[PDB]
């Protein structure tokens, strides 16, 4: 037993209050109001159409809610009353739920934790209590090696950016290290630059490099290792 | 006289290091044990995965947990996997751990932060529908707030982890109970607790 996530939207809940207070007096017997609304509130507090994780993003919530409110207004503007009204309404809610189920399923397959490696932090809304918090999407410790060969005397670009970094929350700085054969390291840059440029490369610039994208949290969000070869 | 046999050791379970030693790097919540750990980097990383390969037990069985709740469970794992100060509570089932006394704050805050999250049973040690390779709620078991199935902090500490932990009435810095997590800055408050219990002076 879980709610239809759409009540997490304030405009939706207010539209439902407005339906009860503004629309029902003029369009339905007073006797029927309380039962009607208990009936509506049941339709909304249970969502049977859905592996559902109980979460949604703001976009998905908005899409559903917009759809719902748009159709709901269609009904109220039509000025329909009695049986007609009751049955149209619940029939609408049913179909809306099926539509929303789709938005959810799409969200789970395409927008929930899209990173393919590392750790992405993303804000979700928990449907069971409308609470909105940041979730960690952990896919893998590493983001893998990059093998790079550079013509001598040309510029070396090491790219630490991934598809999803723009979207992730809680990211700080891209730190770049040189990794020496003697088991030590040196920090060479640290900033909002997702790349490292070393210009006009010489043989001495070959070897191991590492990127770490920092997080507001205690550990890095992306780690990428580069192995650099210089063509003499 | 002092139980030094029982100090600075790791249990024999499948993931654990045979002996404790420092690590350069541990993931997030297991960082406090850097100095001297029974977990590898890989173990520490695996502790934070959804359906951790460490146990193939799903926490999301009633849907995704609130992050604050998840954090507690992960810390529990970090502690179990990484602590070199559990000797006194090690026992065979090839070993496990029984009635490690968690300080009252640890159990209370854990309970507090999981109230809003949802589960379907009060005894996680077994009785699950296991059909997918991973546990799911058995037929007829309702998903409800944690405070329903774990009315007290004690219930939570003790039953989720099959009596690996005991809810101590003792509070932090008593010298008589362990923290499942602690700030690296502050130094490890559990070392002296282990020593005390190893000794003939406490059981
Ligand atoms: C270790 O390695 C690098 C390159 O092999 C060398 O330049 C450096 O002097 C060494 N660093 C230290 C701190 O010993
Ligand atoms: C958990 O499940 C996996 C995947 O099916 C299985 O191969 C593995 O043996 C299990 N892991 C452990 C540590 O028992
Ligand atoms: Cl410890």
């Amino acid at each position: 037993r879980s709610p239809w996530c759409v009540i997490c939207d304030p405009s939706v809940v207010l539209a439902l209050k407005s339906l009860e207070k503004d629309y029902l007096p003029g369009h339905l017997d007073a006797k029927h109001h309380k039962a009607m609304m208990e009936r509506v509130e049941n339709a909304v507090k249970d969502f049977q159409e859905l592996a559902y994780m109980g979460v949604v993003d703001e976009a998905t919530l908005q899409k559903g809610s917009w759809s719902l409110l748009k159709d709901l207004k269609r009904i109220t503007d039509s000025d329909v009353k009695g049986d007609l009204f009751v049955k149209e309404l619940f029939w609408m809610l049913h179909l809306q739920k099926e539509t929303f189920a789709t938005y959810v399923a799409r969200f789970q397959k395409e927008a929930y934790c899209p990173n393919k490696c590392g750790v992405m932090l993303q804000t979700l809304i928990w449907c069971k209590n409308c609470k909105k918090e940041v979730h960690a999407c952990r896919k893998s410790y590493d983001c893998g090696e990059r093998n790079v060969e550079v013509p001598q005397m040309e510029d070396m670009i090491l790219d630490c950016e991934l598809n999803w970094h723009q979207a992730s929350e809680g990211l700080t700085d891209y730190s770049f290290y040189r990794v020496w054969g003697n088991n030590t390291e040196t920090l060479v840059s640290k900033g909002k630059e997702a790349t490292l440029t070393k210009p006009m490369v010489g043989p001495e610039d070959a070897g191991s490099y590492r990127c770490e994208l920092g997080s507001v949290n205690s550990s890095p969000a992306t780690i990428i290792n580069f192995h650099v070869t210089v063509l003499p | 006289p002092w139980g030094d046999e029982l100090l600075n050791i790791c249990m024999n379970a499948k993931h654990h290091k045979r002996v404790p030693s420092p690590e350069d790097k541990l993931y997030e919540e297991c960082i406090p044990w850097k100095d001297n750990a029974c977990c590898t980097l890989t173990t520490s990383w695996e502790a934070h995965l959804d359906v951790s390969p460490l146990y193939n037990f799903s926490l999301f069985h009633c849907g995704l947990l609130m992050p604050g709740c998840r954090k507690h469970f992960i810390q529990a794992i970090c502690f179990y996997e990484c602590s070199p100060n559990l000797g006194p509570w090690i026992q065979p089932v090839g070993e496990r751990v029984v009635n490690v006394p968690l300080c009252q704050e640890d159990c209370e805050e854990w309970w507090e932060d999981c109230r809003m999250s949802y589960t379907c049973k009060s005894n996680w040690r077994g009785g699950w529908d296991w059909s997918q390779g991973k546990n799911r709620c058995p037929k007829g078991a309702q998903c409800l707030p944690f405070s329903h199935y774990f009315p007290t902090p004690a219930d939570l500490c003790e039953k989720t982890w099959s009596n690996s932990f005991k809810a101590s009435p003792e509070r932090r810095n008593s010298g008589r109970c362990l923290q499942k997590w602690f700030e690296p800055a502050q130094g490890n408050p559990n070392v002296a607790v282990a020593r005390l219990f190893a000794s003939e002076f406490l059981e």
